[PDB]
């Protein structure tokens, strides 16, 4: 499975919320690159044969992985959003 | 068993925890020999068998014998259909070759 | 083509048994008479 | 599983009566899995000290899977089958905690659906 | 044409991937399960046994 | 060459302190981990050697369903917390530990409690035997000896005094083994085995160790088919 | 074996006799009555199915 | 060499032409008999090095599915028969060997019409092979490799000759093995095991030397464990 799905359910309300999130990340991770994380120096997934997952082998778990942490916070309106949901689109 | 007994074996302690085994699920009935004891699972259709895997016996008789078996007509049913990209319909381009 | 029996193929019997081969074992793994023989085909009773 | 009891199955009473149902039991008087009066002359005759030691005695032959007899679990003296309690040690290590497992199973019935 | 190689690669594809799973008759809702694929060398689609009652399997 | 030497099976061990280890051996041919693995855990579940506590006597203890007066504990109870002291003996040529306990007011009985011996160690000095209630005469000896697997009390009756009372022995070391077979697969074929071997062991033996004398006992045991009659 | 004599797919022998010559694709049989008769066989041929 | 040597078995055999070979191994300590057997089968029956047929040539037929003039069997039947053929090496360098046949007339082509080569055998000559009734010329050629395990027909992919035709190769000389232990005494402890197994092979190799190997093959794994890491 994943790292800890029983502290994600508690950790939000609805899934749904938790579902959008974690994939607002991933949509964010593709855009920028994979440079805008947040558990970049020592943690880091690892594929077997090599280290491929440092740059893109899934960014749904890269997300998830991500949101364990403490460096993630998520809300209905924390940012202006149009600035952000018309910056998103062309890029 | 005779041309078992032919060869010079008896019943292997396999077979002899088998028996007793089975007597205590009352398949055979006890006090007897493990030669008769043995014939009477066999009249019921069950022998010993060997796991082969872990070499120990199968706890309690397995019935086993000859079935007649047909294997079934088998196209591509058991095909696979799966595709990537195929001819697309003319009136609805929905996929379909 | 010589179509072979594999995973896909499918077995009945005369009493309707319908059944589909799902795994072909080694032959040395499958239970055996105490004489070398051993099985050839394994079936479930659940169905009977 | 249980046969019969064909012998005096009084035996909450007489401490003579471990010795002497044990010579039984070396005869053919009472069979291991009897139905004794209190107890079967299998918890008398075999005793564990932790799940592991039945289970490896059981791994000898010596006892099956159905046949009821005493084992020390975590904090008390239980009659139950070395399968009973190999049922329990395995819900208690697909999980993490056992007092959890242990609490949330029903280990004296059989496991039907 | 095919390559060693080219497996490789297909099983780096679908690391972490899922599909979707789906019978016939789907009286409800969990007739379509997703899944996890690990690559398999046969004609079959092998199936957990747990789902044979999830799916009128 | 990867198809059969360069897969020189790997053998990859987790050590968890002195009880539980997991070696995988990887990769390996098909139908090889079941031939590997079986053989193995019966030789680990059968022959290793070890010592137990073979038996042990008491001051006023006549029949071994009774009950001692000034400990809760009956003599069930006692001889049950007996059954897992494990004690390693210093040299070979140790064949039999007779080893007393003279105790008595109202304290806890424990493992380390036992008069020390210079050539035998114990590898549990907090194991704790019994209680004592108030002044509890408790006055015993176990005898320990070496062997292999596991023994029932009552067909040896190894006796010492005549009221004393036999002990089941478990001379076997490793407590549990538990060996999977997983279908592994290398870059072209799946037709490989994985061979994953957990092993869990009361604290004598480092699973290391006691799987090396597994396979050097199967390997000696090979070698009885050099010479033919 | 009345099904097998009855839906037409093996061949018989219609009169007392001895075989002549069995080759892969062709049977000649010489009845009891002189007279010599080849019954050839389909070899490999594709079923509807 | 003795409390553990001569309680240990003699290693008796008793093998009759090179088909049927029993080998005792008197007396066993309790619970090695399963141990030893189990292992020895499952690599009798998996990895013995063989030799099988491995591809067919026709002067006359260009497929597989054809039929030649003046043969009772067709080309299935003739591979199928080919099947069973039985082919001792007497050079163990020797790898690969191409028989020949040439037949005319009215002829029961059994086994032994094959041309014979300087360092092969065929321990089953009277196997059929086909029946040639008049006029018709049978001239064709086998390729037999020396290989281990079961392959089919289109894996390995031999093609020496334009029409060759692969067929599926049996490299196993083992026919069958059946290992059984019972219950023999010695003064000190009545219940030992005396373990006896019968090897029915096809001929190519005599049981004791399939032995032999499967012992070397399984002590060769067991030194995999020799350096852990």
């Amino acid at each position: 499975a994943e790292p800890g799905i029983d502290k994600l359910f508690g950790m939000v309300d609805s899934k749904y919320r938790l579902t959008v999130v974690v994939a607002k990340r991933a949509q964010q991770l593709l855009r920028h690159g994979f440079k805008n994380t947040v558990l970049e120096p020592e943690e880091r997934p690892k594929m077997q044969t090599l280290e491929g997952l440092f740059d893109d082998p899934n960014a749904v778990t890269w997300a998830m992985k991500e949101l364990l942490t403490g460096r993630l916070v998520f809300g209905e309106n924390l940012v202006p959003e149009d600035r952000l949901q018309k910056e998103m689109e062309r890029l | 068993f005779g041309k078992r007994k032919g060869e010079g074996f008896g019943v292997d302690k396999r077979e002899v925890e088998v028996l007793r085994r089975a007597e205590k699920l009352g398949l055979v009935t006890p006090g007897k020999t493990p030669e008769e004891q043995l014939k009477e699972l066999f009249l019921q259709g069950k022998v010993v068998l060997y796991d082969g895997r872990t070499g120990e016996p199968i706890e309690g008789p397995i019935v086993v014998g000859q079935m007649f078996i047909m294997k079934l007509y088998h196209m591509v049913e058991d095909k696979m259909h799966a595709r990537s990209t195929g001819p697309y319909s003319l009136i609805t381009q929905q996929p379909l070759g | 083509q010589k179509r072979k029996l594999q995973v896909g193929d499918k077995l009945a019997n005369r009493h309707g048994n319908k059944g589909v081969v799902a795994k072909i074992l080694p032959v040395e793994d499958m239970p055996h008479l105490p004489d070398g023989t051993p099985v050839d085909v394994i079936l479930n009773p659940l169905g009977v | 599983r249980k046969e019969k009891k064909g012998a005096g199955l009084e035996f909450a009473t007489p401490e003579e009566a471990l010795a002497a149902h044990e010579r039984g039991e070396v005869a053919l008087n009472a069979p291991i899995k009897v139905a004794g009066r209190e107890t079967s002359v299998g918890r008398l005759k075999y005793v564990f000290a932790n799940p592991d030691e039945a289970l490896l005695a059981v791994a000898h032959g010596i006892v099956d899977l159905q046949d009821v007899v005493t084992v020390r679990y975590m904090g008390k003296r239980l009659e139950t089958s070395p399968g009973r309690i190999l049922f329990a040690r395995i819900v208690a290590e697909a999980v993490e905690d056992e007092k959890v497992a242990w609490e949330l199973i029903q280990l004296d019935v059989p496991q039907e659906k | 044409d095919i390559k060693d190689e080219v497996w490789d690669a297909l099983e780096e594809v679908i690391h972490g991937k899922v599909v979707l799973l789906n019978r016939a008759p789907t009286l409800h809702r969990l007739g379509i399960q997703a899944f996890q694929p690990v690559l398999v060398e046969g004609q079959s689609i092998q199936l957990h046994p747990l789902v044979c009652e999830a799916f009128n399997a | 060459m990867l198809d059969s030497k360069l897969k020189a099976p790997v053998f990859t061990v987790r050590t968890q302190g002195r009880e539980y280890g997991e070696f995988v051996l990887e990769p390996l041919e098909r139908g090889f981990g079941v031939t590997l693995g079986n053989p193995l855990r019966r030789i680990l579940l059968s022959s290793i050697p070890g010592t137990a506590v073979t038996s042990v006597y008491i001051e006023d203890v006549l029949h071994e369903f009774s009950t001692i007066p000034g400990v809760k504990e009956d003599v069930v109870e006692i001889i049950l917390n007996l059954k897992e002291l494990v004690v390693r003996f210093l040299n070979p040529s140790l064949q039999t530990v007779t080893l007393l306990l003279k105790a008595e007011g109202p304290k806890e009985v424990k493992a380390r409690d036992f008069l020390p011996v210079a050539d035998v160690e114990i590898m549990n000095p907090d194991l704790h035997i019994a209680t004592l209630e108030e002044g509890g005469r408790l006055n015993m000896e176990v005898r320990v000896d070496r062997g292999v697997g596991y023994v029932p009390a009552e067909k040896h009756g190894i006796k010492d005094r005549i009221n004393a009372i036999p002990v089941d022995a478990v001379f076997s070391p490793v407590r549990r083994v538990a060996f999977q077979v997983e279908d592994t697969r290398l870059g072209q074929r799946t037709d490989l085995d994985k061979l994953t071997l957990r092993i869990w062991t009361d604290g004598s033996v480092t699973p290391l160790e006691a799987l090396n004398q597994a396979v050097e006992i199967l390997r000696e045991h090979l070698t009885y088919f050099s010479n033919p009659q | 074996e009345r099904v097998v004599r009855d839906s037409l797919a093996a061949l018989y022998a219609e009169e007392d006799g001895e075989v002549a010559k069995v080759d892969g694709n062709r049977i000649v049989v010489r009845y009891e009555d002189g007279r010599l008769v080849e019954y050839p066989l389909r070899r490999f041929y594709r079923s509807n199915q």
